[PDB]
């Protein structure tokens, strides 16, 4: 459609807000990011395409710490993704201020999703060209993983993928029995799936970013250490052959 | 927001959104108002699309204060903004002056609000013409107010579908000192010209205004008037 | 409030809205101003059923400074009122009265701010501000919708202001200056170029050294019409 | 001022005296301190007379707005909440001490509302300068579920004890019974006290300098 | 936002304001409203566009509005816009009265509204008020006065003038018959009905007249009743027929 | 054509053309290079003269004792965004009595420059920065852009003909970390003149250098200041 | 279908008097690909919709269109899910704020009126679009008994004996108007089974427990009960003979 | 139709682009920086002998040690000249010292892209200033001449011109300019280069000249002082 696709304050005759759909295409063109809910936590893996070897490792970090107990993994226009992390950081900080404890992930997902939805209603602003996955572990609430898109929809996921290989990554996740497996195991299988769905012919070389949150980390979102990442990268290369 | 008028003058010299809003009124479910000597009548078509609709729930004929009432043709949601606002304007008069608001003065205040949306920034006007019944100085009052924010005091008039037929029907058949018994009967006969179906207590709505203020008529009260038609 | 950019630059470096405001000046009634030694003069172009007083286009701003205008008459009245306010507000801030340069600079500054601030189209007027300073020197300046200002010996604005300024460029000699009568005659000659049959269709007023403004009625105007046309023959 | 309230079996009764004092001088002998809020909600006015007047006016308008919108008879809990949150924002400077009484969906209800924005739900209460006399009468002879006749008699006896006992209070007992079926406003229900004069001056005794007479054609 | 902007407050290429001109075309369709000055008074006479059998007639007027004790006005255009402007005129009249404790002079009240109308042409991005007003009044400085204004925020003082349907035709007809300095209110009332007979398509329900006069140190504003109008209509019909024979 | 004028308007391609147009402000702007060793961080800037009479354009600016920048784009956006960095540095020295971490300063630029890309009637910052600075984590080169994206770097170049510079730097990466100061500056200078044609090369007029590390605060070298560094290798 | 100006791009009138941007918000409800049904009993009121879980990797608990607004009130949304959540957040705010300001449980008609009045602001102001979603509230009124209340993107609202919204709205309202004309003793069993069979026969699917989700309020238990998959299974097998 | 803060595909603001195009319409001005002083010359472009020549101030005193010459929209310049004049005396108030020529030019350069529609104050700018400024003064770093354009780009210049024949005059400045020359040679160089590009033939009433030395303050040249220099 043409004419009706310039403002988020304008529906088309079909009943579609094309500005929101065009923001979702910037995510579909962006590189693949994934995350799976384990038995004892949640793991994140990201295909970070290196534009130049001139850049340092741990630059353009598409994995972020929203809170001490929550991890954000993003795909889309990265500037928008960082500002969404700043919104989620403050929103989580506001909960601790108001109620004196760590924000629940479903609530954190809902409150940041309504932030994302607000930008899909007006000519005065545009939607966020970014989908992201929020993940967390706790004592009582346990392992939880939610994904949000440019429109502002929030759903909970056992497994989830966003980016270039959205559909291709999901059929590889369906094979894994994530509900029985642990975080220690899942890091190998998350690293495997990125190496599969990575297009070596089309795209340049990449760095695998890995983070996690679980009973291993005492419900704290840390990076996966270099011991375990390089074990999982080795597993990805040799099991590809 | 948008700080510029959406309603503007065309080369002909007509405020096009107001005439387009009048088309929304003109294609609305019809409404009639009649001024007797001893009272005022307001009646309208309440024919919803199915028997599934709860008839007792939402009302077209609505009170503003205990001595003034209201009815419309055209846009229903727009109407509800004007009802809430008119209700406030009545109390804002009563608080200040400790007297029931004159019907002329309520219309003038709601007219000013209806005018506001034909000029102010980033807003279309209302797709509603109001009919406002009342009782002030021991005597009845009936007023129209249409999307422009212009108002006209009527003895009797019609709105919505077949308003031209209702107006000519009324012109010859209205007498300037009718009884309120007869005027209620006339208002239902004006609606039966434009109706498509068998009329009942449910599918039309009537309110009245007299010595003891304004009220909406009950289904059984309407059913008595429908028995002799 | 309305924060739209009204006046902007074009492909070829023109401020189109200021240029269209100057087209609104060129339709308005032909206003003319002339300087002298002892006296300063203004005059304007012109229905039977009107009060002349109400549609007067010569306006006093303070006791010592007045002005004429050409263009949109509503737009003129706001500039005149805000000039009048600034004249008294100047006295309130520094006691001493307004020099003709200062008020012209203010009107220019006001006109310029409307060509650059958001929400606002320019003032569709050019003015001809005249008077006597603190030291007593006579002055004549001219502003336009852009907010540029320049002093003049004499100038025209309005309908056919080229043909009036062409006439003024030739005729402004030291002979016409010396006397109060001769400077007034020069203004009427200049207006007679554009005014199709003059006399009755000419507004005209004067300012002297220490004295305030003084409008000449059509009886006083038709005296100087006789003094011009007799002298042409001889 | 002595105002008081009383919950009985079929409803609520609200009482009030008629004296309005300016310092220690009686300004008004006959005034209504029982104000209309809703059809079956009334309110007694004490403290600052203007603040008692204008708050009860304002909440009445709010209940008319609320009732017209809802299409329902208003609740007595709603008037108490509106008053409180108005009065609390003004920090007691709006000095309206009020006894709010009525009947709704959930039965007969009586609330004491103080000017700082505190409230108390009660079966009997009293407020104003002679509250203590009236409240002493209520404590002495109140029981649960009174008759319509006994409640009027007790509430008249309470407001009368203030009328005589308190210098601020005086005049007649106004009253308002709020049964389930409507509200009976018994104005001048009692008269504890019950003149002579006649100082006829002859026309011309008052000396006059100017006289102007404007006849009224318009 | 920028795409949806009508841009009401801009110069067109010619050097003029489109919405101002287009608003004056709206007035050219609206009812014939005129005013005539005299030595002993001022009048306004207007075409009554609210004309039906079933109209109620609550108010003493329809297009005529009182403003101050010594002032009044009539309108031509969108009547809703007139209700805003007349309300604001009344506010200005009392704002002056509160300040100085005298009635506002007629030119000052007209300039005050015309400064507001001009603002809607210059800034705010808002459409102008589509109303021309004819004002009448008395003050201590200039006495009996008539003023015209229009959507631009421009005003003028007139001896006699017209606005509405057949505006130009009415003014040229007034330019023939009006005699400056020599006209009384009785002679002016004859000319008002003469001009409205030309313009309109003449029953007294379709006409609406009012007369501002000064009687005994106080201004007197009164609408004429339908007995007064109908006898003045028959006097025109007889005076028109008496000339036709001779 | 329809999706070109406003930053809020997403294209059907999934792109915002006003960002990508603002990126071209950097590219048509003059060349500049940045790189780091184990101990230092260096910026080198080809200063573009207007005419040959007029003096050369100032391309390297001071931010703090521990941070400085080199620019490429609109000079007003450069100066605005420079003053933002200067102020946030000043806030940190005022509040904490401790220099602001360079990665944290760079995050605030990204947060700031992103804001107007999402709002109607606003535009991105038409300027790219290379940001040299030393802190508790040693020396850094950071890049920023009109898109509000930022990059941690071993080295980088931006501006007119800067592809030539990036190709030179990508070869000599492992050399930079081991280099002394004079060898690190000489590497940055050789990357810069690769952007130039074969006809013209580096002089004391058209080159500026900006240096910070463990020993030294952010010093800027322009005219006779530069003469020590150039006199070493000059052929091709 | 005549058009001029920006009448299809922003909420302003067409020549005929329609608002095309409002009409497009009704088309946006169908984009969800789901149909909701709501029914009113003698002593209860029930809502039902498609709990469509195509992906096994979704957490099926977090996939829902039924929402709890207060204890005594709950709603089914249908339309754009982001708009649907947003409208629910505002319903919760206004309902809570009502109990703060006025000191009692907001009635179901007034909550539905409040959201409908908010929707009108989008219907009139050009700067924002209408929400492409449709809220059907249920709850037990004390005086008036059980209540079912829909409200549109246009800003209409109405009480219903039964109603539907979404893809197969016209078919669902056609099915319900046939069954309401016949006499039934409208018990909890009668009301629930009419809602499931209406959604079943219109779409032409024999539902499983995971393929639907049910919310309900009774006279005995007026708190908003969302039924489990086990509780849904009992009502499905009760229709084994039909 | 598009916004004021809109980039072209080339990577530059249309309104800034078009503000540079506006300076071509403006009348030409020259400034030459020398060790002995900065001279500044400009054509008045007098359209009528009725117009008073002395009231076209196109060179003006910013301070006792700084001047500024202008081309383009004359009204737009007076806002920037006043802001500079304010800035210097605000600096004198706070610091009890004179500003540098660079510091003044930078202060005016900060105002160049302070325009826009949404997010703005009551008196904030819709468009840029369509004015090129040639600053010229003597501070602690010798005599300095600085150029500014509508973009905000400012730079030191040994010699530069702006206006209709900016292109033509800069070629003449390239040949004529020498870095070790005197002030009086630089003054006469300008009037030679101005006489060519005008073709009204140059005279004392038709132009403004002004100089700033280390010893002497900002001096604008009179009729008698211009008539002495006129032609040799
Ligand atoms: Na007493
Ligand atoms: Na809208």
């Amino acid at each position: 459609g043409t004419g009706y696709d310039l403002s988020a304050s304008t529906f088309s005759p079909d009943g579609r807000v094309f500005q929101v759909e065009y923001a979702m295409k910037a995510v579909e063109n962006s590189s693949t990011a994934i995350g799976i809910r384990c038995k004892d936590g949640v793991v994140f893996g990201v295909e970070k395409l290196v534009l130049s070897k001139l850049y340092e490792e741990g630059s353009n970090k598409r994995l972020f710490n929203v809170d001490r107990h929550v991890g954000m993994a993003v795909a889309g226009l990265l500037a928008d993704a960082r500002s969404l992390a700043d919104i989620a950081r403050e929103e989580a900080s506001n909960f601790r201020s108001n109620f004196g404890y760590n924000i629940p992930l479903k609530h954190l997902a809902d409150r940041v999703a309504m932030y994302v939805h607000a930008y899909t209603l007006y000519s005065a602003v545009r939607p966020f060209g970014c989908s992201f996955m929020l993940g967390s572990y706790s004592v009582n609430d346990g392992a939880q993983l939610y994904m949000i898109d440019p429109s502002g929809v929030s759903y909970g996921y056992w497994g989830c993928a966003i980016g270039k290989a959205r559909q291709a990554a999901k059929t590889e996740i369906e094979k894994l029995q994530m509900k029985e497996m642990t975080c220690r195991d899942i890091v190998k299988e998350v690293a495997k799936i990125i190496y599969i769905v990575h297009d070596e012919v089309k795209d340049k070389a990449f760095e695998l970013e890995l983070s996690w949150v679980g009973e291993l980390t005492n419900g704290r979102h840390e990076i996966v250490p270099k011991d375990i990442r390089e074990e999982a990268e080795k597993y990805a290369k040799e099991s590809l052959k | 927001g948008y700080s510029f008028s959406l309603t503007t003058f065309s080369p002909s010299g007509k405020l096009v959104q107001i005439e387009y809003a009048l088309a929304a009124v003109a294609g609305g479910a019809p409404s009639v108002g009649i001024k007797a000597a001893n009272g005022v009548v307001l009646a309208t078509e309440k024919k919803q699309k199915s028997i599934l609709y709860d008839e007792r729930s939402v009302h077209k004929v609505e009170p503003i204060t205990k001595h003034i009432g209201l009815v419309y043709s055209g846009m229903g949601p727009d109407y509800r903004v004007l009802v809430h606002r008119a209700r406030k304007l009545a109390q804002q008069y009563y608080l200040v002056y400790q007297e029931p608001i004159p019907t002329a003065q309520l219309v003038q205040r709601v007219a000013s609000v209806m005018q506001e949306y034909t000029q102010s920034g980033g807003v279309r006007p209302f797709g509603v013409s109001l009919l406002i019944c009342g009782w002030n100085e021991g005597r009845p009052y009936l007023f129209q107010s249409d999307p422009s924010g212009a108002y006209f005091a009527w003895k009797a008039t019609a709105m919505g579908k077949n308003y031209v037929n209702g107006k000519t029907f009324l012109e010859k058949r209205y007498n300037e000192d009718l009884e309120l018994e007869d005027a209620i009967h006339t208002a239902i006969l004006t609606l039966k010209e434009s109706f498509e179906g068998q009329m009942t207590e449910d599918n039309i709505e009537v309110g009245i205004c007299n010595e003891a203020g304004f009220r909406r008529l009950t289904p059984t009260e309407v059913k008595d008037y429908l028995a002799a038609i | 409030s309305y924060d739209r950019a009204i006046t902007v630059f074009s492909p070829d470096g023109h401020l189109f809205q200021v240029e269209y405001a100057q087209e609104a000046v060129k339709k308005g009634s032909t206003a003319v101003g002339v300087r002298g030694r002892d006296i300063v003069v203004l005059g304007v172009e012109k229905a039977k059923l009107q009060d002349e007083r109400t549609v007067r286009k010569i306006c006093a701003l303070d006791d010592n400074v007045c002005m004429a205008f050409a263009g949109l008459t509503a737009d003129a009245r706001i500039v005149i009122n805000r000039a009048r306010v600034e004249c008294q507000s100047h006295r309130l801030t520094v006691e001493d009265p307004v020099t003709v340069e200062y008020i012209t600079r203010y009107i220019a500054s006001l006109k310029q701010r409307y060509t650059q601030s958001n929400g606002r189209r320019p003032f569709g007027i050019s003015a001809l501000i005249v008077g006597f300073d603190f030291d007593g020197t006579p002055r004549l300046y001219q502003t336009d919708p852009s907010g540029t200002y320049h002093a003049w010996k004499a100038n025209a604005i309005g309908r056919g202001a080229k043909s009036v300024r062409e006439f003024l460029e030739k005729n402004y000699t030291d002979e016409a200056i010396e006397t109060d009568d001769l400077t007034i005659k020069l203004v009427i000659k200049a207006l007679l170029e554009v005014v199709q049959s003059g006399g009755k269709n000419i507004e005209l007023a004067v300012m002297r050294r220490d004295q305030s403004l003084k409008i000449l009625n059509p009886e006083e105007i038709e005296k100087y019409v006789a003094e011009i046309e007799k002298e042409k023959e001889e | 001022t002595t105002i008081a309230g009383l919950v009985f079996q079929d409803g609520v009764i609200l009482g009030a005296d008629t004296r309005a004092t300016n310092d220690s001088v009686v300004a008004d002998k006959s005034c209504e301190k029982i104000h209309f809020i809703a059809p079956k909600i009334y309110c007694c006015g004490a403290g600052v007379a203007a603040d008692a007047e204008m708050t009860t006016r304002m909440v009445a308008s709010k209940m008319e707005l609320h009732a017209l919108s809802t299409g329902r008879e208003p609740r007595v809990a709603t008037v108490t909440r509106i008053l409180r949150q108005t009065l609390f924002r003004y920090q007691g400077h709006v000095g309206a001490s009020l006894i709010v009484g009525g009947v709704d969906l959930t039965g007969p209800q009586l609330y004491g509302v103080h000017p700082h924005g505190s409230y108390s739900r009660l079966p009997f209460t009293a407020l104003g300068s002679g509250q203590d006399a009236a409240l002493a009468v209520l404590e002495d002879r109140f029981q649960p579920n009174m008759t319509l006749e006994a409640a009027q008699g007790l509430l008249v006896e309470a407001v009368t004890a203030g009328i005589l006992g308190d210098l601020g209070s005086g005049g007649n007992v106004d009253a308002c019974v709020i049964t389930k079926t409507g509200a009976k406003l018994l104005r001048t229900l009692s008269s504890p006290t019950e003149r002579s004069g006649r100082y006829h001056f002859v026309p011309g005794t008052t000396a006059v300098l100017t006289q102007t007479v404007k006849p009224l054609t318009l | 936002s920028r795409r949806y902007d009508s841009r009401t407050t801009i110069f067109s290429p010619e050097g003029r304001l489109y919405q101002v001109e287009y608003a004056m075309e709206a007035i050219g369709h609206a009812g014939t409203c005129l005013g005539i000055l005299a030595n002993d008074g001022v009048l306004l006479a207007a075409e009554r566009r609210n004309i039906h059998k079933l109209l109620d007639e609550v108010f003493f007027s329809e297009k005529i509005y009182k403003l101050n004790e010594d002032m009044a006005c009539s309108v031509a255009g969108i009547t809703s816009d007139a209700n805003v402007l007349t309300n604001e005129l009344r506010l200005i009249a009392q704002r002056y009265l509160l300040q100085y404790q005298e009635p506002i002079p007629c030119e000052q009240l007209v300039t005050a509204l015309c400064d507001i109308k001009q603002a809607y042409t210059q800034f705010g991005g808002k459409r102008p008020f589509g109303v021309s007003l004819l004002y009448i009044g008395w003050d201590k400085h200039y006495g009996f006065q008539l003023y015209q204004s229009d959507p631009s925020g421009n005003y003028g003082g007139w001896k006699a003038t017209c606005i509405g349907n057949n505006s130009a035709a009415a003014v040229s007809m007034l330019k023939q018959d009006y005699k400056e300095g020599e006209m009384t209110l009785k002679s002016a009332l004859a000319l008002a009905i003469k001009v409205l007979n030309k313009t309109m398509d003449l029953s007294a329900e379709k006409v609406e007249i009012a007369t501002l006069t000064r009687e005994n140190g106080k201004t007197v504003i009164r609408v004429l009743k339908q007995k007064e109008v109908e006898q003045l209509i028959k006097k025109h019909e007889e005076e028109e027929a008496k000339a036709e024979r001779e | 054509n329809q999706y070109d004028n406003d930053v809020t308007v997403w294209s059907p391609q999934g792109r915002i053309h006003q960002i990508e147009y603002a990126m071209e402000a950097v590219k048509q702007g003059s060349a500049t290079v940045g790189l780091k060793s184990k101990t230092h961080a260096v910026l080198v800037a080809l200063k573009r003269a207007q005419s040959e009479l007029a003096a050369h354009q100032k391309k390297i600016l001071h931010v703090d004792n521990h941070i400085g920048i080199s620019i490429a784009g609109l000079t007003a956006d450069a100066r605005l965004l420079c003053n933002f960095m200067r102020q946030e540095c000043l806030d940190s020295r005022f509040v904490f009595d401790r220099p602001l971490p360079v990665s944290r300063l760079v995050s605030l630029i990204g947060s700031k420059t992103q804001i107007p890309t999402q709002r109607y009637g606003r535009r991105p910052y038409g300027v790219g920065l290379l940001i040299a600075g030393y802190d508790d984590m040693g020396p850094h080169i950071f890049q920023t852009c009109p898109s509000a994206n930022y990059f941690d770097c071993r080295a980088m170049s931006i501006g007119a003909r800067s592809q030539s510079a990036r190709t030179y730097l990508e070869r000599h990466m492992s050399e930079f970390m081991e280099c002394n100061l004079n060898e690190l500056v000489k590497h940055g200078l050789r990357a810069l003149r690769e952007t130039l044609p074969a006809e013209q090369d580096l002089t004391t007029k058209n080159v500026s250098i900006g240096i910070v590390g463990k020993d030294l605060e952010f010093t800027i070298y322009d005219d006779d200041d530069v003469s020590p560094f150039l006199e070493g290798l000059e052929e091709r | 279908g005549s058009s001029a100006g920006f009448d299809r791009h922003i909420t302003i009138f067409s020549p005929e008097g329609r608002l095309y941007q409002v009409e497009y918000a009704f088309k946006a409800i169908n984009q969800g690909g789901l149909t909701s049904v709501a029914v009113r009993g003698k002593d209860c009121a029930v809502i039902v919709t498609q709990k469509k879980v195509p992906d096994k990797l979704l957490d099926s608990s977090t996939v829902t269109h039924l929402f709890k607004i207060t204890e005594n009130i709950g709603c089914v949304m249908t339309g754009m899910t982001a708009d649907s959540r947003s409208q629910v957040q505002r319903a919760r705010y206004e309902a809570a704020n009502w109990k703060y300001k006025y000191g009692y449980e907001i009635p179901v008609d007034m909550l539905c009126k409040r959201i409908a009045d908010i929707s009108q602001v989008y219907t009139q102001n050009a700067e924002m679009r209408p929400l492409g979603c449709c809220m059907i509230l249920i709850g037990i009124d004390e005086e008036q008994g059980p209540q079912v209340y829909k409200c549109d993107p246009a800003g209409y609202y109405c009480g219903f004996k039964a109603t539907a919204a979404g893809v197969k709205q016209t078919e669902s309202t056609s099915f319900l108007e046939k069954k309401v004309k016949k006499k039934f003793d409208w018990t909890f069993e009668q009301t629930v089974e009419t809602a499931i069979t209406c959604l079943s026969t219109v779409l032409s699917i024999d539902f499983k427990p995971s393929e639907i989700e049910v919310g309900v309020v009774t006279v005995e238990n007026p708190k908003f009960r969302i039924l489990t998959e086990a509780e849904i299974d009992a009502h499905l097998v009760a229709l084994a003979e039909r | 139709d598009r916004g004021v803060n809109t980039f072209s595909p080339e990577g530059r603001l249309f309104q800034v682009e078009y503000a540079i195009e506006a300076i071509k319409l403006g009348s030409t001005a020259i400034g030459i920086q020398t060790s002995e002083g900065v001279c500044l010359a400009v054509e008045k472009r007098i359209t009528s002998p009725l117009m008073e020549p002395s009231s076209i101030e196109k060179i003006v005193e910013i301070d006792a040690h700084i001047g500024c010459a202008m081309s383009g929209l004359i009204a737009d310049a007076k806002t920037l000249i006043d802001k500079a004049r304010v800035e210097t005396q605000n600096h004198w108030f706070t610091y009890n010292e004179t500003m540098t020529v660079e510091s003044v030019t930078q202060a005016v350069s900060n105002l160049a892209l302070q325009f826009g529609e949404e997010d703005a104050d009551p008196g904030a700018m819709s468009r840029p200033f369509g004015v090129a400024l040639l600053f010229g003064g003597v501070d602690e770093k010798g005599p300095q001449l600085f150029h500014m354009d509508p973009s905000g780009t400012f730079v030191q210049c040994d010699a530069r011109a702006i206006g209709s024949a900016s292109e033509g005059a800069q070629s003449s400045l390239q040949e004529v300019y020498h870095k070790s020359m005197t002030l009086k040679e630089a003054i006469k160089s300008s009037l030679i280069i101005l006489k060519q590009v005008m073709e009204e033939k140059l005279n004392a009433t038709n132009i403004e000249l002004a100089t700033v030395q280390p010893g002497q303050n900002f001096h604008m040249f009179t009729k008698e002082e211009l008539e002495e220099v006129i032609k040799d």
